[PDB]
RNA sequence: UUUUUUUU
RNA sequence: UAAAAAAA
């Protein structure tokens, strides 16, 4: 695993969305450290040039987590088959987005978002970016109950649900929890160059 | 409790510096992790008047109140190499306490470039202490434990990891031909 | 934080 | 007046 899965890897992302009949597409291209949990993606939009709410996009970028050495690394161990994942994010404003992911590095995404309200926050770019979230996961299951800021003060909450399951049958470990925290490193005022930054850290139950 | 500006105002520090020139001070950051009931303080200890950081974090250690039962791995990740003299009470300190480890990890090697402060952390890494340079890790650990990593951002997200790396790839190379 | 050398 | 690199 460690032969193959050097210290500093890049990947391409290919993202094909459709948010409320809006259709898109994205390429991007990113660089990080595995094994210490630091990660970095420049993405372009190439179609559709964005009618919504950059950061409802931010939270499907996952093989960049840092594992101890006696925890088994569930999602590295998965290359070079590579893995997929299904995720349903239902907003508290009616809100539905719902993403497929294969990652083979290769990265290909199918998203679809539905039943935004015209005048609700992620609509009208009224966010502030995601508060720090604290995933329990126990296929591979996990669920959020995600808060997004918003500028004149309060919350957006949203509940997200996903699962990962590897291409290839791998030891599964036991409780745990991740710390995740995302930033929006540089951005255009249309959202249409962004970078991105991510750090994430598994802890004992 | 630091400022994320403040961490690349101190422990980002290339070979040429930025447009403001020596706006640099040292900083300290002893991390004592108990393992006896995983019971870890952590503490940022800057360059006080006329009292180097390390003699502040011995005097504050030795005021803290210590408990002579059990061993403590202390990691240790400072701005500016320590001199020659508080080196020396650094390991003084240590040769008085068997249930002390420390590691030393540095950021940039500083020192008056003369003979003294040569010799003066080649015991440490000789008889104590290893002491190597700052990488990714202990930057990457020193970044969110001890500087603050709560919601606000002052524009220093992934910068550092060019600089941080530039320091790498230079003064550790110059640490290990130093070591050797 | 003070010196020496090469290149654009 | 900027900046890349190396030696003690
Ligand atoms: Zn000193």
């Amino acid at each position: 695993n460690m032969a193959i899965i050097k210290e500093f890897m890049r990947f391409k992302v290919h993202m094909e969305g459709s948010v409320n009949g809006h259709e898109f597409e994205i390429e991007g291209e990113g660089e990080g450290r595995p094994y210490e949990g630091t990660q970095t993606a420049k993405l372009k939009v190439t179609k559709g040039g964005l009618p919504f709410a950059w950061d409802i996009l931010s939270p499907q970028f996952k093989a960049y987590v840092k594992h101890p050495a006696d925890i088994p690394d569930y999602l590295k161990l998965s290359f070079p088959e590579g893995f997929k994942w299904e995720r349903v994010m239902n907003f508290e404003d009616g809100g539905v987005v719902t993403v497929t992911q294969d990652s083979s590095f290769i990265y290909k995404v199918k998203l679809r978002g539905t039943n935004f309200p015209s005048d609700g926050p992620v609509m009208q770019k009224k966010t502030m970016g995601w508060e720090a979230s604290s995933e329990r996961m126990y296929a591979l299951k996990g669920e959020i109950k995600q808060r997004l800021k918003l500028k004149d003060g309060g919350h957006y909450d949203a509940e997200v649900k996903t699962t990962y399951k590897a291409k290839k049958p791998v030891q599964l470990p036991g409780a745990y929890n991740v710390n995740i925290k995302l930033d929006i490193t540089s951005h255009n005022e249309d959202y249409t160059i962004v970078e991105q930054y991510e750090r994430a850290e598994g802890r004992h139950s | 409790l630091l400022t994320a500006e403040t961490f690349r105002l101190q422990f980002n520090n290339k070979r040429r510096l930025r447009r403001p020139y020596y706006p640099r001070k040292a900083l300290l950051c002893y991390q004592l992790t108990p393992q006896n009931g995983s019971t870890p303080t952590r503490g940022y200890f800057e360059n006080k008047k006329e009292c180097h950081a390390a003699i502040c974090f011995i005097n504050e250690i030795k005021s803290m109140g210590l408990d002579e039962t059990q061993c403590y791995q202390v990691t240790c990740y400072l701005t500016w190499s320590p001199c020659s003299s508080c080196a020396w009470e650094l390991v003084d300190f240590i040769k008085a306490h068997d249930h002390l480890n420390l590691r030393i990890f540095a950021s940039r090697l500083y020192y008056h470039w003369c003979k003294p402060q040569q010799d003066g952390l080649r015991l440490l890494c000789g008889s104590q202490v290893p002491v190597e340079v700052m990488g990714f890790p202990e930057f990457a650990d020193c970044w969110e434990n001890f500087v603050d990593h709560e919601k606000p951002l002052s524009f220093n997200p992934y910068k550092m990891l060019e600089e941080l790396d530039k320091n790498s790839r230079a003064i550790k190379r110059r640490l290990d031909r130093i070591k050797q």
